[PDB]
């Protein structure tokens, strides 16, 4: 089981934030062997911290890290434009075995927050004489760029068929992220309705839909 | 220390995965040597590692289908991941390990599994009822280009990502927002382009 971290923290340059990352007594509340890697797009992981809260050399003391009982914390004092990254933490987990956390972007706000548009499409009757059935879930115009989506099949939880992308930045600087339930025509016909809810800074938008 | 991947980037389905990870400025007789990767889908997940004795310990879901090995001759390490799925497909990275961390990584390379050859995509309308789009789904391999009303529709249109599926075929979609009123006046159309299969699809949407 990975080790629990929010997926999204944000706060404004020269500010402070804290990345919570919870585990068990077989792994971060076992040892003190917890430490933090720093990822950009496309480069190799950096070590921010080791040890629960020794820094490498180069790493700025800015960068803090402490530990109660089951949970370790990352914080990052005087936010600057470059702590914009995905953070995972790591712990020891007993006889030679290690366990990464799920990860969590910092956002360092440059632009006003917003939350998401939402529209969810039904399969299209086309589709459905191909023999499939496509439920697309298009979310725009978002910022920080995190998103929850989960769906919802009769308002019962679906995690069989689901497809998510990762957020990309559009032409006007906020965010966008889609999701796909793909089933069959008669899986499609199974449930009455489908929902794709979408969270977002503490907010969910919610889009139904029903053949 | 520097950490560098090497590959065969796309693997058939249920086939091996093998990469190797070639060090240089220090000697992979110290320390131990490690995979991690990162399915578009999650966070890191460690695979495993070799310290310089041969001695090795893997993740315990991964332990059944994982091998590292040593190729000192070369200053190398490999991984060997058997009969991959889908669940496979992720930027697989080598680092360095040592007292309780990993302190050196390489930049990652992409392993696809697909067991697909080359295929156009099926273009369906996403019809409005205002927001309209178009799905091009089950195509191989990337990339896909959208455009609509051949380039002269930009404001309000997102062209997203590509999925891969289940079934090693991508799928992506692109969106336009339009004014309500013009429905009944004015045709949408997604221009798709897939250059690998040779196919340029027009769909017009409602």
């Amino acid at each position: 089981s990975a080790l629990t971290q929010p997926r999204s923290v944000s706060g404004s340059p020269g500010q402070s934030v804290t990345i919570s990352c919870t585990g068990t007594s077989s792994d971060v509340g076992g040892y003190n062997y917890v430490s933090w890697y720093q990822q950009h797009p496309g480069k190799a992981p950096k070590v921010m911290i080791y040890d629960v809260s020794k820094r490498p050399s180069g790493v700025p003391d800015r960068f803090s890290g402490s530990k109660s009982g089951n949970t370790a914390s990352l914080t990052i004092s005087g936010l600057q434009a470059e702590d914009e990254a995905d953070y995972y933490c790591c712990s020891y987990a007993g006889s030679y075995t290690y366990v990464f956390g799920t990860g969590t972007k910092v956002t360092v706000l440059g632009q006003p927050k917003a939350n998401p548009t939402v529209t969810l499409f039904p399969p299209s009757s086309e589709e459905l004489q191909a023999n499939k059935a496509t439920l697309v879930c298009l979310i725009s115009d978002f910022y920080p760029g995190a998103v929850t989506v989960a769906w919802k099949a009769d308002g019962s939880p679906v995690k069989a068929g689901v497809e998510t992308t990762k957020p990309s930045k559009q032409s006007n600087n906020k965010y966008a992220a889609s999701s796909y339930l793909s089933l069959t025509p008669e899986q499609w016909k199974s449930h009455r309705s489908y929902s794709c809810q979408v969270t977002h800074e503490g907010s969910t938008v919610e889009k139904t839909v029903a053949p | 220390v520097q950490l560098q991947e090497s590959g065969p980037g796309l693997v058939k389905s249920s086939e091996t995965l093998s990469l190797t990870c070639t060090v240089s400025g220090g000697s992979i007789s110290s320390y131990f040597w490690s995979w991690i990767r990162q399915p578009p889908g999650k966070g890191l997940e460690w695979i495993g590692y070799i310290y310089y004795s041969g001695s090795t310990n893997y993740n315990p879901s991964l332990k059944s289908r994982v091998t590292i090995s040593l190729h000192t001759s070369k200053n190398q390490f490999s991984l060997k991941l058997s009969s991959v799925t889908a669940a496979d497909t992720a930027v697989y990275y080598c680092a360095r390990h040592r007292n309780w961390l990993f302190d050196y990584w390489g930049q990652g390379t992409l392993v696809t599994v697909s067991s697909a050859s080359t295929k156009g995509p099926s273009v369906f309308p996403l019809a409005p009822s205002a927001a309209l789009g178009c799905l091009v789904k089950d195509y191989f391999p990337e990339p896909v280009t959208v455009s609509w009303n051949s380039g002269a529709l930009t404001s309000g249109v997102h062209t997203f990502p590509a999925v891969l599926q289940s079934s090693g075929l991508y799928s992506l979609s692109s969106v336009v927002t339009v004014p309500s009123s013009s429905l009944g006046t004015q045709t949408y159309t997604c221009n798709v382009d897939h250059k690998p299969s040779n196919t340029k699809v027009d769909k017009t949407v409602e």
